[PDB]
C-alpha cells in the first residue's frame, strides 16, 4: 500500500484547536474529522483538516453520526481555495483506537478508495512521535470471527513545508539543539532510541502478563513474532564475531587519532598566530 | 639472584655465609624459594616424573614432595603429573568491555563539546 | 529444543533420533530447507549440520511464561544501558 505518512505540522494544530473548542465537556471524549492532502511515488502528505461534527454514546459502541452532508458540503469550500488538496483520510484523538473505528473507515472509504487515519493524541505527555496512521487492510479467517477486517499500521513523521516551518520555527523560539554535531547525536538517537526501547520491550512484557490472568486465550500469531524475535537476536559474541569488531572499532580510532592530531597542530597554530598579535603590539607601544 | 630465576647459585651460597650460619634467615628464603618455583612450574607444561622434582634441588627422596603435591595440586596419577592452563575461556570476550568501551568514547565526546 | 547457543546438530545425532542411517541424512536435511521450513547450512567435514531458524510454533502456557522471564532479563538490561549513557553524558544533554 503506502510506504509512510508525513503529516504537516498545520494539520497537528488544527487538531488541538478542535480538541479545546469543543471539549468543554471536560470528563472525556474523542473527536473525529476529515484529512486532505495528497501524495506522490506511494507516499502520503496531509496538509489540511477540518472538523467533522462526530458524537457517539460510550455504553454498546455501535452507534454514532457523522455528517455526509457537511462533509461534502465543505469539501466544495476547500475544494474552491485549493484544488490541489483531496480527501485523503480520516483523524480522530482516540488515544486507544476505539473498537468502532473500522465501520467509519467505510464510511469514508467512499471519498477516498484507500484511505488512512491518522490517530494523533491532544494530550501528549511521553516520548513517543504522536501520529499513528493505520490503513485498512482485508482477510478472512476462521480464528478471529467470520468477518475479519483490520488495520495495518504505516510508518508516520512530522512533515515540513517551506512556508510552515517558517511559522514553526519562529512559533518555538524555545529550545533548540544548537551545534548540532556529536552533542545532539548523543541525545536525540542514542539515549532517545534506548528509551524507546525500554518502553516497546516493557509493552510486550505488560501483554505477556496473560501468562497468569488470562485476557485473551493466546492470540498466537503474536507469540509467533515473539519467537522469531528471540532467534534474531545478535549471536553471542565469543566467537570470530569478536575479532571481528575489534578489527573495525579500532580501525575507527585510528581516524579519530589522525583528526585529533590535525586539530591540535591548527590549535597551537592558532595561538601562535594570536600570541604573536599581541606581542607585537605590546612592543610597539612600550 | 633470585631477581632472576638463577636458583642453583641460590643453594650455592646457601652454603657459603659471611658472618655465620644465619640459618635463622635461610629458613625464611626457603619459603621464599620453593613457593617460587612451584608457581613457575605450575604453567601450561607437560608431565614431569617424581624423579626430576625429587632430587633437584637438596634432598634425595624425602616425603616432603607427597606434602609439598598435597598442599600444591599435581593430581596423582600413573606416575603422571599433569600443569594445565588454559586461559581462554575467560578471554574473547566485549561485553565486559563494551562498559569500558562507551565510557571512554563519552569522554571523548565529553572533551570534546563542553567548554572547560 | 537445543538451546541457540549450541545448535551443532551432528550427523549421527540426527540418524538416531528419525530411525535413518548416518549415509543418508543429508537427503533429509535438504528437504527441511528446500520446503522453507528451518534454515542453515550442511558441513559434512565434521558431520554437523547447522541451524539457524526454526520455523515457530505453539507454545500452550508454560513457554510463554518463560518468554516473559527472557524479557525481564532483558528490559532490566536496557534499562541499565540508559542510565550509563545518561549519567556519564550529563554535559551532553538537553
Amino acid at each position: 500500500a503506502v510506504q509512510k505518512v508525513v503529516v504537516h505540522p498545520l494539520v497537528l494544530l488544527s487538531v488541538v484547536d478542535h480538541f479545546n473548542r469543543i471539549g468543554k465537556v471536560g470528563n472525556q471524549k474523542r473527536v473525529v474529522g476529515v484529512l486532505l492532502g495528497s501524495w506522490q511515488k506511494k507516499v502520503l502528505d496531509v496538509s489540511n483538516s477540518f472538523a467533522v461534527p462526530f458524537d457517539e454514546d460510550d455504553k454498546d459502541d455501535s452507534v454514532w453520526f457523522l455528517d455526509h452532508d457537511y462533509l461534502e458540503n465543505m469539501y466544495g469550500m476547500f475544494k474552491k481555495v485549493n484544488a490541489r488538496e483531496r480527501i485523503v483520510g480520516w483523524y480522530h484523538t482516540g488515544p486507544k483506537l476505539h473498537k468502532n473505528d473500522i465501520a467509519i473507515n467505510e464510511l469514508m472509504k467512499r471519498y477516498c478508495p484507500n484511505s488512512v487515519l491518522v490517530i494523533i493524541d491532544v494530550k501528549p505527555k511521553d516520548l513517543g512521535l504522536p501520529t499513528e496512521a493505520y490503513i485498512s487492510v482485508e482477510e478472512v479467517h476462521d480464528d478471529g470471527t467470520p468477518t475479519s477486517k483490520t488495520f495495518e499500521h504505516v510508518t508516520s513523521e512530522i512533515g515540513a513545508e517551506e512556508a510552515e516551518e517558517v511559522g514553526v520555527e519562529h512559533l518555538l523560539r524555545d529550545i533548540k539543539d544548537t551545534t548540532v554535531g556529536t552533542l545532539s547525536q548523543r541525545i536525540t538517537n542514542q539515549v532517545h532510541g534506548l528509551k524507546g526501547l525500554n518502553s516497546k520491550l516493557l509493552d510486550i512484557r505488560s501483554y505477556l502478563e496473560k501468562v497468569a490472568t488470562g485476557k485473551l486465550p493466546i492470540n498466537h500469531q503474536i507469540i509467533y513474532q515473539l519467537q522469531d524475535v528471540f532467534n534474531l537476536l545478535p549471536d553471542v559474541s565469543l566467537q570470530e564475531f569478536v575479532k571481528a569488531f575489534y578489527l573495525k572499532t579500532n580501525d575507527q580510532m585510528v581516524v579519530v587519532y589522525l583528526a585529533s592530531l590535525i586539530r591540535s597542530v591548527v590549535a597551537l597554530h592558532n595561538l601562535i598566530n594570536n600570541k604573536i598579535a599581541n606581542r607585537d603590539a605590546e612592543k610597539k607601544e612600550g | 639472584y633470585l631477581m632472576e630465576g638463577s636458583y642453583n647459585k641460590v643453594f650455592l651460597a646457601k652454603g657459603n655465609i659471611p658472618a655465620e650460619s644465619y640459618t635463622f634467615f635461610i629458613d625464611i628464603l626457603l619459603d621464599t624459594i620453593r613457593d617460587e618455583i612451584a608457581g613457575c612450574i605450575e604453567k601450561a607444561y607437560e608431565k614431569i616424573l617424581f624423579t626430576e622434582a625429587t632430587r633437584i634441588l637438596f634432598f634425595n627422596t624425602p616425603k616432603k614432595m607427597t606434602d609439598y603435591a598435597k598442599k600444591r595440586g599435581w593430581v596423582l596419577g600413573p606416575n603422571n603429573y599433569y600443569s594445565f592452563a588454559s586461559q581462554q575461556q575467560k578471554p574473547e570476550d566485549t561485553t565486559i568491555p563494551s562498559t569500558e568501551l562507551a565510557k571512554q568514547v563519552i569522554e571523548y565526546a565529553r572533551q570534546l563539546e563542553m567548554i572547560v | 529444543t537445543r538451546p541457540a547457543n549450541h545448535r551443532q546438530l551432528t550427523f549421527e545425532e540426527i540418524a538416531k533420533s528419525a530411525k535413518i542411517t548416518v549415509n543418508e541424512v543429508e537427503l533429509l536435511v535438504m528437504k527441511a530447507l528446500s520446503v522453507g521450513l528451518v534454515k542453515g547450512s550442511i558441513d559434512e567435514v565434521d558431520k554437523r549440520v547447522h541451524m539457524t531458524w526454526v520455523q515457530p510454533r505453539v507454545l500452550d502456557l508454560q513457554q510463554i511464561k518463560g518468554m516473559k522471564d527472557r524479557l525481564e532479563f532483558w528490559c532490566t538490561d536496557v534499562k541499565s544501558m540508559e542510565m550509563l549513557v545518561e549519567h556519564q553524558a550529563h554535559d551532553i544533554l538537553t
